[PDB]
C-alpha cells in the first residue's frame, strides 16, 4: 500500500535525482564547451 | 622459497597478481549496484526513524 | 594570476558602478518591502507582536505530538480569535 | 581582454545578492513597534 | 632504526609472517572470550532470574552465548530458571573450553607460520617477488563469508539444524530460545521482527555467494585498480577499517534503541522505555482490566508479576550510571529481594496523589505530588518557613497494594516521606545492600557499557581509516615532497589544469 | 499575492537593467568561447 | 583558589555574578584561544605537509633536519600553493615573517582582552543584560536564550556560599 | 568601462561610510521598538 | 595509600624535570 | 576515605607497564653502535 | 581514453580563482545551504512552538540572542525531511517544527566531509603530504560528537546544541549543572590541548619574530624575506639557546616542532570528543564516591568538590522548568534550593 | 634461514623523556578517578 510517507519518500527520491541530474547535465555541457589546450 | 603439497594445490589461486580488465571494465554496472544499495540503506534507515511508515510495519517492541 | 579580471580593476570602472548603483539599492528595497508588507511573517510562520498569546492565556503553544504536530500548530493558530 | 561571467562571478553573486536583500530586511525591522 | 610507532610495518612484504601475526591476534581474542566466560561463570548467581538476572550482575559475554541458544550449565541450571537440565556439551562451560582450546591451536599455527615464512605460495610465479593477488583473495573470502552467512540463517536460526535464537514477548517476561522462521515481506525490515534477522542472513548470504563468484572470475578494471591502488595491501586496511567502523556505529545504535537482537532480558531495559513509561502503561492496563473485571485493588496489584514491576524502576535504566562507578548494578542500589508493592498516596481529603517521577537527566530530583490533573497538592519543602504543601499540612498517607507490604497503610510523616522519596524512582523494591557492600549510587547495565565502548571505538577507527587511506593515496610523498618541485607547478596560471604539466 | 510582486519587482527591474548594460559584451564573450 | 575544583568554583560563581559569557572581552578571549589552537594545528600541518624529502620510509622524517643547518627544511612555496588553492590565493601567506607575526599576535591580543574582561568585571561592569528585553504587544515577556541563561545564573547565585549572606543583595 | 576611473580610496571611503550607517541603524534599534525592553 | 600514590607520582615528575634539563641530549650544530 | 582499593594496582600498572616499555627501547638503542 | 569523464575532470580541476574539483560537487551546495539556512533562520524564524522562545531578528533578538533552535522534544530523532510525515511538504510548518535545525546539521555534516575531501584533492594535485586533512579530523570529531552522537544518545534532537551565540552559552551551563562536565578528565585533556595549542601558537610566532636575521636595512623587517630564498629567515641556534637558558629545555628539531604543533590541539579536540560520547549516555564523571560517603556521614567535611555540586543543584532546579517546557515542571517556591537570604 | 625484513628499532633519549612525562602526567590525572 502506498502510504502518504511512501509517496513522500518517492518525491524525495525524484527531487534528488532531478537535482543531481541537472547539476551533472550543466557540468558535462560546460566542460565540453570550455576545453583545456594541450 | 619452500614448496609444500598444500602450497602446490593452492598455487593457481595466487598467480594473477596485477591482472586487470582493460579500461573501465564493469564500473558502470558497479555504479548501478551502489545506487541500488544507497536507496536500500535509505529505506531501512527511514523505517527505523519513523520517517517512512508502511502498512503493517510497526516499529516497536510491540512487534515482539 | 588565474585569468579573471582583477577586482580592483572592476570596482573602479564606471560601468561597474552604473550597473550596481541600481542593482544594489533595488535588492535592499526588495528586502525592506519583504518585511514592511508583512510577507516575511507569513512565509516563515513567525508570530507578530500581537500573536504570541491569546488575550488571557499565558501558556506556550508547545508542540507535543510528532505526527499531528502540523495540526496542533494549526489549532493553536485558530484559537487566536 | 577578460571575460565577465566566470565561476568567480557566480560565487561572488550567490553570496552578495542575498546579503543585500537581507540587510534591507533587517534595516526595516528596526522600525517595527510592538 | 624504525621509530616505535612503525615496528609492525616489517610485515607489509612478508605474507607468511603477516599470517602468523593475524593467527596470534586470533588466538588472543579467542582466549579472551574463554577466560571472560570462565570469570563470569565463577561469579554468576543463577538462583533468581526474576530480580537478579545476568544484566544486574555485570555479565557481558553471558548474554551473547544465551542470544544464540547456549542457556545451561553442566552443573544443572539454566538461565530461564530450570533445574535438572542436561545441556549436552554446548553448555556455558563447553563454549568457554572450546574457545580456550581453539586459542592454543591457533598459537601453535602462528609459530609454524612465523618460522616457515618463505613459502613458494607467497611468491609471484613470474617475478619471484612476494605478492598477494588481493582481488581474487577478496572473492574467495567473500564466497566463504556468503556460505557461512547463509548456513547461519538457514540452519541455526530456523532450527532446521540448530537451536534458534532468543525471542521474547514485548515486555521481556517470557524469553526463551526458539526456532524462528524468516519474514519475507516488508516487516522483515522492522528492527523488532526477529523473522527479518533470519531472512537477512539467507538473502545476503546468497548475494555474497554470487558476488564472491563474480569477484573470483572477473578481474578489476584498470581504472579502478590504479585509482584504489589495488596492488597495495594498505588500501585493503583502509577500506576494511571503514567497513568496521560503519558496523560498530550500527551495533552501538541497535544496542541503545533496542531491536530483536538486543533483548531486554539479556541486556536490560533501554533508557527510552523509562522516557515513555513503557512498562508503567502495561502495568496500569493490567490493573484496569482486573478492576474492570471486579477484583479489588489488592487483587489487581497482587496479580502484577514482580518481573514486570522491576522493569518500571529507574535503577534499571542504563542512562543513570557514571563513567567511574564500576562493577555490576547490584553494587549500587543492591541485590533486589522483593517488590514492596505499589504505593498509593492520598491527602487528608482522600484525593489520590501521584509522585512526579525522576527524569534520567537529573542526578537528584525534588519530591512533588500532583492530582490526576497535574495540580501540585504536596511536596517536601526546602525552606520550611513559608511551606504550604508539606506532608504534615496536607495529611499525606501512603497505602501499598501487592508486593510484600500489601494491605498496609502508613500515616506518620517521616515514613510517608521515605516512601515518597523512593517513588520518584518508580516501583519500590527491597534491596540487600550488605552482601556486596553496595554504596547506593546507580550504575549502568551491559547495554550502557556495550554502547559506550563501541561508539568510542567506531569514532577512533574513523581516524584509522583517514590515516591509512592517506598513506595509500600519498605513498609517494610519505617521506617528504619532491626536492626538485618546480615553483611553476604550485604558482597560479602556469598550468591550465592544476598539477597537469601537459596543460602549460 | 500582490506582496510577492511588490517584492520581486525591484529585483526584476534590476535584472533587466544590468542586462541592457552588459548584453553587447555578453554576446561578445559567448561568441569568443565558440 | 589554587586548585582544580577551586578553579571551577571560581568560574561558576563568576558567571552568576558578572554573566561573563555575555561579555565581549571573554568572547574575544575565546576567539583568541580557539583561534590560537586552530592556527597552531594549521601552521603545524602546512609545514609538515611540505617537508622536503630527506629520509627513507623506515626512518623518522625528523632526522631530515639538522640543528643549525643554513637552509630551510620545507618548501613554503608548495605550502602556499596548497593553502592558496584551499581557500583562494590572497587568503594565504607567502611571507614567513608576517605569517609568524600573525601567529604571535592573534592569541596574545585575544588573551589581553580576556585578562581585561576579568579586570573590568572586577569593578562590576558586567556582561550584556537582555533579561526580559523582548516584550509582546500586550506586554508579556517573550523569553529568549538570554533569559534561559538567566535562570541558570540564578541557580548559581542562590546556592553559592549558602551560609554567608544575611541580606537580600549580594553586592560583592 | 575601463577600470581605473574612480579612485580606489574614494570607493573605500564611500563603502566604509555605508557600513557605519547600516551598523549604526542596528544599534539604534536596540533602544527602540522590538527588543528594547520598553 | 592514595595520598602516597599522588605524592609519589608528583615526585617522579620533578625528578624527570631534573634529568631532562641537566642530562638532556646536547644540541650539536652542523 | 572509602576509596576503591583496586585503584592502587590500577595506577601502579598504568605507570609501570608503559614506562618499562619505553626504558627497554631506549636502553637497547644506546647499546647499538 | 578521453571520454566525457576525463573532460569533466579537466574542467573541474582548472586553475581558477576558486578551485572546484570533484570534491566541490559535495562541498559547495552543502556549505552554502548550511550557511544560508543559519542566516535565514536567525533572521526570520521563531522558536515559539518548539521552545517557547523568540529567536530571530524579526522578533527583536540581536546577534547574541538569535538562534536556529532544535526541534521540539516530541519529534524524537526524526530526520524532519521537508517531505516527511511531520511537515508533509509545508515549508511554513517545517520552519515552525524545527526543520531548519536538521537541515543545517545534516547539510553541515556533508559540507565538512566535502571540505576534508577538498584538502585531500588539492594536496594530491599539488604534490604535498595530506597532513592538513588529517588535522581537520579533529573539528569533524567535535562536530559529529556534539551535534549528532550526543542528542542521539539522549531523548531527542531538542537536547542538541542550538545554532546561536547565547544558545551555545546555555549549552555550556546545562553541561555544568547536569553532567558536571568540568570534572570530566576527557574535557580536561581537551582544555590542555586548546590552551596548549594557543600557547604554542603564541610562543613560536614570537620566537621567530625575535630571532630574525637582519636581511634588510629597513626598520620594518617584513620586507627582508623572499618566498624562494633557501636560507632560514630566523636563527634556530639562537632561539634554542634562549629557551634552554630561560626555561631549561628548548626545541632543537624544527620538523619535530611543527609536528608537535599539529599534534597538541588535534589530540586535545579528539579527547574532548570521546568524553562527549560518554555524556550521550549520561556516562558522566559526576561524583567521587569516596567524597560522598565521607560527606554524608560527617557534616563538617567540606571541599570545593561538594561546594560545586550545590551550584549544580541550583542550576538544575532553577533552569529546568523554562529550559525543558515539554516536561511541564512545576516547582513551588518552597522546594527550590536556596542559601540564606538570597 | 634469515628473514630479510628485520629492522632495528630506536627510541632516543628525548623521546624517552617525552614518553615518561606523558605517562606520569596521565597517571597523575587519572589516579583520582581510579580511587574514586
Ligand atoms: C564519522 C564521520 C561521519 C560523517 C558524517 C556522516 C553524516 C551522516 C548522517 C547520518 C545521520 C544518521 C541519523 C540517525 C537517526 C537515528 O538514529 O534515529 C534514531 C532511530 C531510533 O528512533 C528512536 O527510537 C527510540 C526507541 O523507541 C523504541 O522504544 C520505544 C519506547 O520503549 C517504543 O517501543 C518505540 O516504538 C520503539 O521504536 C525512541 O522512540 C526515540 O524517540 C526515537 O527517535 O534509529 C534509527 O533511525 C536507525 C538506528 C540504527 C542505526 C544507528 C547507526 C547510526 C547512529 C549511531 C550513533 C550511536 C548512537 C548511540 C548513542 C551513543
Ligand atoms: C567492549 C569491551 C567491554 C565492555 C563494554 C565490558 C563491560 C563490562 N565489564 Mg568487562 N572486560 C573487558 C571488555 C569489556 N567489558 C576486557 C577486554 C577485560 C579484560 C581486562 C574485561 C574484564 C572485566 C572484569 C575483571 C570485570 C569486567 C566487568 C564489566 C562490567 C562492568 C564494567 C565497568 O565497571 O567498567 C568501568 C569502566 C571504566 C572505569 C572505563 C575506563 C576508561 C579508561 C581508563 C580511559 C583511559 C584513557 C586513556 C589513558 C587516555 C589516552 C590518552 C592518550 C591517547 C593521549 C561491564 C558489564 C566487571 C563485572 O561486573 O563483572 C561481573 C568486572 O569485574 N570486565
Ligand atoms: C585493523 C586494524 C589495524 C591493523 C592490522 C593496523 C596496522 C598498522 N597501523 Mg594502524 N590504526 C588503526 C588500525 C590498524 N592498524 C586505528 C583504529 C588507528 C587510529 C587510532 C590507527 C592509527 C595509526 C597511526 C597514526 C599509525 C598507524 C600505523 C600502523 C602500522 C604500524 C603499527 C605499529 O607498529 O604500532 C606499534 C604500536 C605499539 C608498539 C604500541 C601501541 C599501544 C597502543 C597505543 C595502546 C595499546 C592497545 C591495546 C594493547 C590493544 C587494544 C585493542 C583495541 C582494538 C581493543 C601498521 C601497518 C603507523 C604507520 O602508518 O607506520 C607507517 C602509524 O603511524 N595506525
Ligand atoms: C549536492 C549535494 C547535496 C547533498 C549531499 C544534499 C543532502 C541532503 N539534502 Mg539537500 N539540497 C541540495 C543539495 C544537496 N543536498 C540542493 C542543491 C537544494 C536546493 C534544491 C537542496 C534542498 C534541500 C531541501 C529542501 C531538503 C534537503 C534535504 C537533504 C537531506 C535529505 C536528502 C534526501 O533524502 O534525498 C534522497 C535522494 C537521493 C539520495 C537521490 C539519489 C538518487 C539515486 C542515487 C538514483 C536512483 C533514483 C531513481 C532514478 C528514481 C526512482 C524514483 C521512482 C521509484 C519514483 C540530505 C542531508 C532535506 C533535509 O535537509 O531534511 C531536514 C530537505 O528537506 N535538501
Ligand atoms: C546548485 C548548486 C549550488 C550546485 C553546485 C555544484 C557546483 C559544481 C558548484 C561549483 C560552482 C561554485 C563555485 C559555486 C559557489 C557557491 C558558493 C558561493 C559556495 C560558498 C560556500 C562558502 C561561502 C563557504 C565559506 C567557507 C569559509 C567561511 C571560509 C573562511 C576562510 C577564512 C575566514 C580564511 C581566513 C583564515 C586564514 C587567512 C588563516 C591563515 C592563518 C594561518 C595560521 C595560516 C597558516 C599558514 C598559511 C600559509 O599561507 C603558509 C604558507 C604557511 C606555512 C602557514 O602555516
Ligand atoms: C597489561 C596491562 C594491564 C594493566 C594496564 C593498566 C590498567 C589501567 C587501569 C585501566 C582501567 C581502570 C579501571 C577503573 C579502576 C578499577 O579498578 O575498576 C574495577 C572494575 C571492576 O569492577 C569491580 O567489580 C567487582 C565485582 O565484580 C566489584 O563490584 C568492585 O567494586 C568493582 O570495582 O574494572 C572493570 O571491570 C573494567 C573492566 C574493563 C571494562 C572496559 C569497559 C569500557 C571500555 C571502553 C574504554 C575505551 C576508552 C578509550 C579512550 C581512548
Ligand atoms: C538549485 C539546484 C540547481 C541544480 C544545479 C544547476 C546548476 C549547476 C551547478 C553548477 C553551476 C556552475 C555554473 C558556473 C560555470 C560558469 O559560469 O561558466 C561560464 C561559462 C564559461 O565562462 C568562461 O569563464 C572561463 C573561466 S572559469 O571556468 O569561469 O574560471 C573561461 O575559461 C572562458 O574563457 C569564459 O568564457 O559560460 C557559459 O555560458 C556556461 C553555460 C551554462 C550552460
Ligand atoms: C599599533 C597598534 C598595536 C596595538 C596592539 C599590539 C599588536 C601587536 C603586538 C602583538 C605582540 C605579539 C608578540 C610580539 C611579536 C613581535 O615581535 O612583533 C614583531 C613585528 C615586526 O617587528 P618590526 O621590528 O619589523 O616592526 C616593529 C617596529 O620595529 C617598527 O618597524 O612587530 C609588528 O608587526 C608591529 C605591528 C604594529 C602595528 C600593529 C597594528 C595591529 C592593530 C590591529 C587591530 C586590532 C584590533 C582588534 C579588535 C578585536
Ligand atoms: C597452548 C596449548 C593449549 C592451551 C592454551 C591456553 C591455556 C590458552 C589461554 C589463553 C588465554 C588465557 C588468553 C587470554 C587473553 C586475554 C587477553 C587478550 C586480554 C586482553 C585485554 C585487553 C586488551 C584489555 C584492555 C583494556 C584495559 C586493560 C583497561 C580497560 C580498557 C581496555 C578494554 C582497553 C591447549 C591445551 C589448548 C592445547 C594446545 C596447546
Ligand atoms: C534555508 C533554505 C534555503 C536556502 C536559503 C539561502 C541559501 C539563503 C541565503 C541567505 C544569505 C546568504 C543571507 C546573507 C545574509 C548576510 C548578512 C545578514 C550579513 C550581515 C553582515 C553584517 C551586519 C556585517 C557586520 C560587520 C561585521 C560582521 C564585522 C565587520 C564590520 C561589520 C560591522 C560590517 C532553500 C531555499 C535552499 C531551501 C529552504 C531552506
Ligand atoms: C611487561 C611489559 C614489557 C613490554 C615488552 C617490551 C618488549 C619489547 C621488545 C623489543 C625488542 C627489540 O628487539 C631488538 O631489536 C634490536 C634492534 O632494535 C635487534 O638488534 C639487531 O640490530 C642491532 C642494531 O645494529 C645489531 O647491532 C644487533 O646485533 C642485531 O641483533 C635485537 O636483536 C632485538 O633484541
Ligand atoms: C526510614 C527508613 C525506612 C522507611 C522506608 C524506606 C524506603 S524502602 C528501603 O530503601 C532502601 C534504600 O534506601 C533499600 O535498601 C531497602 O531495601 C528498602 O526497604
Ligand atoms: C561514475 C563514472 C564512471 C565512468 S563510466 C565510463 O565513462 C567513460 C568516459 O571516459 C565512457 O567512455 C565509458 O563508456 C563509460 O563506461
Ligand atoms: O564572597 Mn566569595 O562570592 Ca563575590 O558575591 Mn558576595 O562575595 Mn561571596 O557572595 Mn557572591
Ligand atoms: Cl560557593
Ligand atoms: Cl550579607
Ligand atoms: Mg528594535
Amino acid at each position: 500500500t502506498i502510504t502518504p510517507s511512501l509517496k513522500g519518500f518517492f518525491i524525495g527520491l525524484l527531487s534528488g535525482a532531478v537535482v543531481l541530474g541537472l547539476t551533472f547535465a550543466v557540468l558535462i555541457a560546460i566542460s565540453q564547451i570550455d576545453k583545456v589546450q594541450r | 622459497a619452500r614448496r609444500t603439497w598444500l602450497g602446490d594445490i593452492l598455487r593457481p589461486l595466487n598467480s594473477e597478481y596485477g591482472k586487470v580488465a582493460p579500461g573501465w571494465g564493469t564500473t558502470p554496472l558497479m555504479a548501478v549496484f551502489m545506487g541500488l544499495f544507497l536507496v536500500f540503506l535509505l529505506i531501512i534507515l527511514e523505517i527505523y526513524n519513523s520517517t517512512l511508515i508502511l502498512d503493517g510495519v510497526n516499529v516497536s517492541w510491540k512487534a515482539l | 594570476t588565474t585569468g579573471e579580471r582583477p577586482f580592483s580593476d572592476i570596482i573602479t570602472s564606471v560601468r561597474y558602478w552604473v550597473i550596481h548603483s541600481i542593482t544594489i539599492p533595488a535588492l535592499f528595497i526588495a528586502g525592506w518591502l519583504f518585511v514592511s508588507t508583512g510577507l516575511a511573517y507569513d512565509v516563515f510562520g513567525t508570530p507578530r507582536p500581537d500573536s504570541y498569546y491569546a488575550q488571557e492565556q499565558r501558556s506556550i503553544p508547545l508542540v507535543t505530538d510528532r505526527f499531528e504536530a502540523k495540526q496542533q500548530v494549526e489549532t493553536f493558530l485558530e484559537q487566536l480569535k | 581582454s577578460y571575460p565577465i561571467f566566470t565561476v568567480r562571478w557566480v560565487a561572488v553573486h550567490t553570496l552578495a545578492v542575498p546579503t543585500i536583500f537581507f540587510l534591507g530586511a533587517i534595516a526595516a525591522m528596526q522600525f517595527i513597534q510592538r | 632504526g624504525l621509530p616505535w610507532y612503525r615496528v609492525h610495518t616489517v610485515l607489509i612484504n612478508d605474507p607468511g609472517r603477516l599470517i602468523a601475526a593475524h593467527l596470534m591476534h586470533t588466538a588472543l581474542v579467542a582466549g579472551w572470550a574463554g577466560s571472560m566466560a570462565l570469570y563470569e561463570l565463577a561469579t554468576f548467581d543463577p538462583s533468581d532470574p526474576v530480580l537478579n538476572p545476568m544484566w544486574r550482575q555485570g555479565m557481558f559475554v553471558l548474554p551473547f552465548m544465551a542470544r544464540l541458544g547456549v542457556t545451561g550449565s553442566w552443573s544443572g541450571w539454566s538461565i530461564t530458571g530450570e533445574t535438572g537440565i542436561d545441556p549436552g556439551f554446548w553448555s556455558f562451560e563447553g563454549v568457554a573450553l572450546a574457545h580456550i582450546v581453539l586459542s592454543g591451536l591457533l598459537f601453535l599455527a602462528a609459530c609454524w607460520h612465523w618460522v616457515y615464512w618463505d613459502l613458494e605460495l607467497f611468491r609471484d610465479p613470474r617475478t619471484g617477488e612476494p605478492a598477494l593477488d588481493l582481488p581474487k583473495m577478496f572473492g574467495i573470502h567473500l564466497f566463504l563469508a556468503g556460505l557461512l552467512c547463509f548456513g547461519f540463517g538457514a540452519f541455526h536460526l530456523t532450527g532446521l539444524f540448530g537451536p534458534g535464537m532468543w525471542v521474547s514477548d514485548p515486555y521481556g517476561l517470557t524469553g526463551s530460545v526458539q526456532p524462528v522462521a524468516p519474514e519475507w515481506g516488508p516487516d522483515g525490515f522492522n528492527p523488532y521482527n526477529p523473522g527479518g534477522v533470519v531472512a537477512h542472513h539467507i538473502a545476503a548470504g546468497i548475494v555474497g555467494i554470487i558476488a564472491g563468484l563474480f569477484h573470483i572470475l572477473v578481474r578489476p578494471p584498470q581504472r579502478l585498480y590504479k585509482a584504489l591502488r589495488m596492488g597495495n595491501i594498505e588500501t585493503v586496511l583502509s577500506s576494511s577499517i571503514a567497513a568496521v567502523f560503519f558496523a560498530a556505529f550500527v551495533v552501538a545504535g541497535t544496542m541503545w534503541y533496542g531491536s530483536a537482537t538486543t533483548p531486554i532480558e539479556l541486556f536490560g531495559p533501554t533508557r527510552y522505555q523509562w522516557d515513555s513509561s513503557y512498562f508503567q502503561q502495561e502495568i496500569n492496563r493490567r490493573v484496569q482490566a482486573s478492576l474492570a473485571s471486579g477484583a479489588t485493588l489488592e487483587e489487581a496489584w497482587s496479580a502484577i508479576p514482580e518481573k514486570l514491576a522491576f522493569y518500571d524502576y529507574i535503577g534499571n535504566n542504563p542512562a543513570k550510571g557514571g563513567l567511574f562507578r564500576t562493577g555490576p548494578m547490584n553494587k549500587g542500589d543492591g541485590i533486589a529481594q522483593a517488590w514492596k508493592g505499589h504505593a498509593v498516596f492520598r491527602n487528608k481529603e482522600g484525593e489520590e496523589l501521584f509522585v512526579r517521577r525522576m527524569p534520567a537527566f537529573f542526578e537528584s530530583f525534588p519530591v512533588i505530588l500532583t492530582d490526576k490533573n497535574g495540580v501540585v497538592k504536596a511536596d517536601i519543602p526546602f525552606r520550611r518557613a513559608e511551606s504550604k504543601y508539606s506532608f504534615e499540612q496536607q495529611g499525606v498517607t501512603v497505602s501499598f497494594y501487592g508486593g510484600e507490604l500489601n494491605g498496609q497503610t502508613f500515616t506518620d510523616p517521616p515514613t510517608v516521606k521515605s516512601y515518597a522519596r523512593k517513588a520518584i524512582f518508580g516501583e519500590i523494591f527491597e534491596f540487600d545492600t550488605e552482601t556486596l557492600n553496595s554504596d547506593g549510587i546507580f550504575r549502568t547495565s551491559p547495554r550502557g557499557w556495550f554502547t559506550f565502548a563501541h561508539a568510542v571505538f567506531a569514532l577512533l577507527f574513523f581516524f584509522g581509516h583517514i590515516w591509512h587511506g592517506a598513506r595509500t593515496l600519498f605513498r609517494d610523498v610519505f617521506s617528504g615532497i619532491d626536492p626538485e618541485l618546480s615553483p611553476e607547478q604550485v604558482e597560479w596560471g602556469f598550468y591550465q589544469k592544476v598539477g597537469d604539466v601537459t596543460t602549460r | 499575492d500582490w506582496r510577492v510582486l511588490v517584492v520581486l519587482l525591484p529585483v526584476l527591474l534590476a535584472a533587466g537593467w544590468a542586462v541592457r548594460n552588459i548584453l553587447p559584451y555578453a554576446v561578445k564573450q559567448v561568441q569568443k568561447l565558440l | 583558589p589554587l586548585g582544580i575544583s577551586g578553579t571551577f568554583n571560581f568560574m561558576i560563581v563568576f558567571q552568576a555574578e558578572h554573566n561573563i559569557l555575555m561579555h565581549p572581552f571573554h568572547q574575544l578571549g575565546v576567539a583568541g584561544v580557539f583561534g590560537g589552537a586552530l592556527f597552531c594545528a594549521m601552521h603545524g600541518s602546512l609545514v609538515t605537509s611540505s617537508l622536503i624529502r630527506e629520509t627513507t620510509e623506515t626512518e623518522s622524517a625528523n632526522y631530515g633536519y639538522k640543528f643549525g643547518q643554513e637552509e630551510e627544511t620545507y618548501n613554503i612555496v608548495a605550502a602556499h600553493g596548497y593553502f592558496g588553492r584551499l581557500i583562494f590565493q590572497y587568503a594565504s601567506f607567502n611571507n614567513s615573517r608576517s605569517l609568524h607575526f600573525f601567529l604571535a599576535a592573534w592569541p596574545v591580543v585575544g588573551v589581553w582582552f580576556a585578562a581585561l574582561g576579568i579586570s573590568t568585571m572586577a569593578f562590576n561592569l558586567n556582561g550584556f543584560n537582555f533579561n526580559h528585553s523582548v516584550i509582546d504587544a500586550k506586554g508579556n515577556v517573550i523569553n529568549t536564550w538570554a533569559d534561559i541563561i538567566n535562570r541558570a545564573n540564578l541557580g548559581m547565585e542562590v546556592m553559592h556560599e549558602r551560609n554567608a549572606h544575611n541580606f537580600p543583595l549580594d553586592l560583592a | 568601462s575601463e577600470g581605473g576611473r574612480i579612485p580606489l580610496w574614494i570607493v573605500a571611503t564611500v563603502a566604509g561610510m555605508g557600513v557605519i550607517v547600516i551598523v549604526g541603524l542596528f544599534f539604534y534599534g536596540a533602544y527602540a521598538g522590538l527588543g528594547s525592553s520598553l | 595509600m592514595e595520598t602516597i600514590t599522588y605524592v609519589f607520582i608528583f615526585a617522579c615528575i620533578i625528578a624527570l624535570f631534573f634529568f631532562a634539563i641537566f642530562f638532556r641530549e646536547p644540541p650539536r650544530i652542523t | 576515605m572509602e576509596v576503591n582499593q583496586l585503584g592502587l594496582i590500577a595506577t601502579a600498572l598504568f605507570v609501570l607497564v608503559p614506562s618499562v616499555f619505553l626504558i627497554i627501547l631506549y636502553v637497547q638503542t644506546e647499546s647499538q653502535q | 581514453e578521453r571520454g566525457w569523464f576525463d573532460i569533466l575532470d579537466d574542467w573541474l580541476k582548472r586553475d581558477r580563482f576558486v578551485f572546484v574539483g570533484w570534491s566541490g560537487i559535495l562541498l559547495f551546495p552543502c556549505a552554502y545551504l548550511a550557511l544560508g539556512g543559519w542566516l535565514t533562520g536567525t533572521t526570520f524564524v521563531t522558536s515559539w512552538y518548539t521552545h517557547g522562545l523568540a529567536s530571530s531578528y524579526l522578533e527583536g533578538c540581536n546577534f547574541l540572542t538569535v538562534a536556529v533552535s532544535t526541534p521540539a522534544n516530541s519529534m524524537g530523532h526524526s530526520l524532519l525531511l521537508l517531505w516527511g510525515p511531520e511537515a508533509q511538504g509545508d515549508f511554513t510548518r517545517w520552519c515552525q517544527l524545527g526543520g531548519l535545525w536538521t537541515f543545517i546539521a545534516l547539510h553541515g555534516a556533508f559540507g565538512l566531509i566535502g571540505f576534508m575531501l577538498r584538502q585531500f584533492e588539492i594536496a594530491r594535485l599539488v604534490g604535498v603530504r595530506p597532513y592538513n586533512a588529517i588535522a581537520f579530523s579533529a573539528p569533524i570529531a567535535v562536530f559529529v560528537s556534539v551535534f549528532l552522537i550526543y542528542p542521539l544518545g539522549q531523548s531527542s534532537w531538542f537536547f542538541a546544541p542550538s545554532f546561536g551565540v547565547a544558545a551555545i552559552f546555555r549549552f555550556l551551563l546545562f553541561f555544568q549543572g547536569f553532567h558536571n562536565w568540568t570534572l570530566n578528565p576527557f574535557h580536561m585533556m581537551g582544555v590542555a590541548g586548546v590552551l596548549g595549542g594557543a600557547l604554542l601558537c603564541a610562543i613560536h610566532g614570537a620566537t621567530v619574530e625575535n630571532t630574525l636575521f637582519q636581511d634588510g636595512e629597513g626598520a620594518s623587517t617584513f620586507r627582508a624575506f623572499n618566498p624562494t630564498q633557501a636560507e632560514e629567515t630566523y636563527s634556530m641556534v639562537t632561539a634554542n639557546r634562549f629557551w634552554s637558558q630561560i626555561f631549561g629545555i628548548a626545541f632543537s628539531n624544527k620538523r619535530w616542532l611543527h609536528f608537535f604543533m599539529l599534534f597538541v590541539p588535534v589530540t586535545g579536540l579528539w579527547m574532548s570528543a570521546i568524553g562527549v560520547v560518554g555524556l550521550a549516555l549520561n556516562l558522566r564523571s559526576y561524583d567521587f564516591i569516596s567524597q560522598e560517603i565521607r560527606a554524608a556521614e560527617d557534616p563538617e567535611f567540606e571541599t570545593f568538590y561538594t561546594k560545586n555540586l550545590l551550584l549544580n543543584e541550583g542550576i538544575r532546579a532553577w533552569m529546568a522548568p523554562q529550559d525543558q517546557p515539554h516536561e511541564n515542571f512545576v516547582f513551588p517556591e518552597e522546594v527550590l534550593p536556596r542559601g540564606n537570604a538570597l | 634461514e634469515p628473514n630479510p625484513n628485520r629492522q632495528p628499532v630506536e627510541l632516543n633519549r628525548t623521546s624517552l623523556y617525552l614518553g615518561l612525562l606523558l605517562i606520569l602526567v596521565l597517571a597523575l590525572l587519572f589516579s583520582s578517578y581510579f580511587f574514586n
